[PDB]
């Protein structure tokens, strides 16, 4: 399955997920192609803040959709 | 009042500036308004941003300086600590200041911050990742975006 992020910058990634996979692996994932630590992460779709612990099933996160990474902010 | 205590500590501050300048900085009122400062900062020598001149805006709380007095950058720089609104993400601004604490102590601490950036907790991820793992890239931007905005 492929999924789109994207970022402030107007940068849009480009992701090979499965349904399956948390939002803790799909923010592995964008570690893999940026370098962005998960922790600095903060991902946004259907209205909503992805939390860690749940998939893309359970939001019902399809083929071609697209996430929006913002920041997350810790202590500055 | 509250306001009363404040004013006569800025005064102070303002009268040890000019008995003991700082190198490389220089601050002061805007108009007439003592809580309202604006504030210069040269490109320090160990730094990507060498020969540019930073501005910035110092706002007095009413409550100084039992509180921390609110510092930004006007001018437009390329840092992992500081973002495009020219916020800046330094502990001495918040979590850890104190009262013993100068503006003089508070603009050595941001020279310090564009000599070495705090990567780890950074306020754009994108510009500490690079400074991080690609130390040359970081310094050939940072230096071209002295050249365009702080010249």
């Amino acid at each position: 399955m492929q999924i789109f992020v994207k970022t402030l910058t107007g940068k849009t990634i480009t992701l090979e997920v499965e349904p399956s996979d948390t939002i803790e692996n799909v923010k592995a994932k964008i570690q893999d192609k940026e370098g962005i630590p998960p922790d600095q992460q903060r991902l946004i779709f259907a209205g909503k803040q992805l939390e860690d612990g749940r998939t893309l099933s359970d939001y019902n996160i399809q083929k071609e959709s697209t996430l929006h990474l913002v920041l997350r902010l810790r202590g500055a | 009042g509250p306001l009363g205590s404040a004013l006569k500590r800025i005064n102070k501050e303002l009268s040890d500036l000019a008995r003991d300048p700082p190198a490389q900085c220089s601050a002061g009122p805007v108009g007439d308004d003592m809580f309202h400062w604006q504030a210069t900062i040269m490109g320090p020598n160990d730094s990507p941003y060498q020969g540019g001149v930073f501005f910035l805006t110092i706002h007095f709380p009413t409550d100084y300086p039992f509180k921390p007095p609110k510092v930004a950058f006007t001018t437009r720089i390329y840092h992992p600590n500081i973002n495009s609104n020219g916020s800046i993400c330094l502990d001495i601004l918040r979590s850890q200041w104190s009262p013993a604490l100068t503006i003089s102590k508070v603009l050595l601490s941001i020279c310090s911050l564009l000599c070495d950036p705090n990567p780890d907790d950074p306020l754009v991820p994108e510009i500490a990742r690079i400074y991080k793992t690609d130390r040359d890239k970081y310094n050939r931007i940072s230096r071209e975006w002295t050249q365009k905005y702080a010249m």
